[PDB]
């Protein structure tokens, strides 16, 4: 199984690129669930910026081939308290995200699962032992409420609901 | 997150005051919280940010310090125009402001309250209702707890006691509503609008039979 | 000068939505992001979420996930909050302020009031309050919804009168009443009246007080 993006408009396959990182948004308020929900990152290109770790790629939530890091899945923020910072991720695998080219690319259901554990794993060690929840975007304007990324001249807008909808304890 | 701030807190005009907020959670030392003043059917505006740090146009006399688990607001040179609403602030997490203190300072002697109770209207009456109305005015400060007596008995059902307010003459003014069955009403020999006010409490009682 | 300006008062039904403005200005409205918060009537602050004027991009407290929805106009520096399914305990003064960092709110707007309630526009009653110095007032009963304006014999009568603020009853309606203190002399002789005035439901009541035997 795979978890496949609505993307508009169609990406050809070649526009298919290696996820070598995302930025993330904390969920601010309290919850007497002892959990810690983390989103899309509500944040401009500022925020994706200052996370170096991007190539050549212009992308929004998702950084494509960009860097990896060598050892484990690196987080990091200006202030892991302060919700309005975003969080930078940045993968040490790669993860595969394939265009069929008629409107939808997709991504391995097990791979991402693996990655979003490695991730949540991490950020167990920043907020302690809580339960650590991915949720969609909170909303915002088309390129960001998407994954949004340039190939060949072109800006393609591609739903990340999917990608975002995990719980891990 | 939770910070606990004093309900209220006094101060005469010169002196000063110190308002504390404790935080509950894994307290760090690594400039905490900001201060707000909030001035009745007003906005808050910033007083102290980042634990000192005091803003351009903010008076000297508010100074920000912190021991332990505790931030605390400073005024001191106490003057007349202070007198509001204090609320401190925390981001760690999300942002969280405390409970308040109401700062009120004390540019008026010790006033006992004047109190009137009236019995329930004629026309409202036969109107298959009644009222008792007990009005509070002229104390100071602004301190009062209302208890009301169905002949020995004490009633709390029916009560709606209004907060004090400032009246004209920097005074406080309140009032309290017993919302009673006409049937209710005639039943008792008489009922009594008891207002405790600084330790000493004026009492009025009205009957059925005027 | 950096200001925040907000939309006026209203008032709702449970079950309903509302929707408030915030106009900036004295700043650039994008360089900051822009904090909601509310503050019940006699209660404290709470914080809502938070909105990126570049992006978009908002962070709803958990406690309003899924009610609240926060939107700008960048074009004439406005930005919006909405919040559905309103109920009883949403009625409070709604805040919006400018980040400028982390809690360093500043500058805030002057606050918009939505009150949420069931009870529709009723004018008052009114009753007198017979004397027996003597105090002698009126009493307006059960209305909906603020305020109302009372004055005596039609604004002659203006020293020793004291109208108090108004109390909600558990049923959702307002009551008021307003004493004046007159010479113990001058109560079989002067005309007492109460000028009642609720324009919310366009009602006038002239109620005289006379003393009872």
């Amino acid at each position: 199984d795979t978890i496949t993006l609505p993307c508009r408009p169609a990406p050809p396959p070649h526009c298919s690129s290696n996820i070598t990182g995302l930025i993330l948004t904390r969920q601010g308020g309290y919850s007497n669930a002892n959990t810690v929900i983390f989103r899309p990152s509500g944040g401009d290109w500022r925020d994706i910026a200052r996370c170096q770790i991007a190539g050549t790629v212009v992308s929004t939530q998702l950084f494509l081939n960009g860097s990896l890091a060598e050892e484990e899945v690196v987080i990091r923020s200006e202030d892991w308290r302060d919700n309005a910072k975003s969080i930078c991720v940045q993968l040490a695998t790669s993860v595969e995200i394939a265009c069929t080219g008629a409107g939808h690319c997709a991504i391995s259901r097990a791979k991402w699962a693996n990655t979003l554990k490695q991730i949540a794993s991490k950020l167990r060690e920043q907020y302690g032992a809580k339960t650590i929840i991915f949720k969609p975007s909170s909303g915002g304007d088309p390129e960001f409420v998407n994954h949004s990324f340039n190939c060949g001249g072109e800006f393609f807008y591609c739903a990340s609901t999917q990608l975002f909808a995990s719980t891990w304890f | 997150s939770a910070l606990t701030q004093p309900a209220s807190v006094s101060g005469s005009p010169g002196q000063s005051i110190t308002i504390s907020c404790t935080g509950t959670s894994s307290d760090v030392g690594s400039n905490l919280v900001s201060w707000y003043q909030q001035h009745p059917g007003k906005a808050p505006k910033l007083m102290i940010y980042e634990g000192s740090k005091r803003p351009s146009g903010v008076s000297n006399r508010f100074s920000g310090s912190k021991s332990g688990n505790t931030a605390s607001l400073t005024i001191s040179g106490l003057q007349a125009e202070d007198e509001a609403d204090y609320y401190c602030c925390s981001y760690a997490g999300s942002v969280v402001f405390g409970g308040g203190t109401k700062l009120t300072v004390l540019g008026q002697p010790k006033a006992a309250p004047s109190v009137t109770l009236f019995p329930p209207s004629s026309e409202e009456l036969q109107a298959n209702k009644a009222t008792l109305v007990c009005l509070i005015s002229d104390f100071y400060p602004g301190a009062v707890t209302v208890a009301w007596k169905a002949d020995s008995s004490p009633v709390k059902a029916g009560v709606e006691t209004t907060t004090p307010s400032k009246q004209s003459n920097n005074k406080y003014a309140a009032s309290s509503y017993l919302s009673l069955t006409p049937e209710q009403w005639k039943s008792h020999r008489s009922y009594s609008c008891q207002v405790t006010h600084e330790g000493s409490t004026v009492e009025k009682t009205v009957a059925p039979t005027e | 000068q950096v200001q925040l300006v907000q939309s006026g008062a209203e008032v709702k039904k449970p079950g309903a939505s509302v929707k408030v403005s915030c106009k900036a200005s004295g700043y650039t409205f994008t360089g900051y992001y822009m904090h909601w918060v509310r503050q019940a009537p006699g209660q404290g602050l709470e914080w809502m979420g938070w909105i990126n004027p570049n992006s978009g991009g908002t962070n709803y407290a958990q406690k309003f996930q899924g009610r609240v929805t926060m939107t700008r106009d960048t074009s004439i520096s406005t930005a919006y909050m909405e919040l559905s399914r309103l109920r009883s305990d949403d009625t409070a003064v709604y805040y919006c302020a400018r980040s400028l960092g982390r809690d360093w709110f500043d500058p805030w707007g002057q606050g918009t009031l939505v009150t949420v309630s069931s009870a529709s526009t009723k004018g008052p009653s009114v009753f007198p309050l017979a004397p027996s110095t003597a105090a002698l007032g009126c009493l307006v009963k059960d209305y909906f919804p603020e305020p109302v304006t009372v004055s005596w014999n039609s604004g002659a009568l203006t020293s020793g009168v004291h109208t108090f603020p108004a109390v909600l009853q558990s049923s959702g309606l307002y009551s008021l009443s307003s004493v004046v203190t007159v010479p113990s002399s001058s109560l079989g002789t002067q005309t007492y009246i109460c000028n009642v005035n609720h324009k919310p439901s366009n009602t006038k009541v002239d109620k005289k007080v006379e003393p009872k035997s």
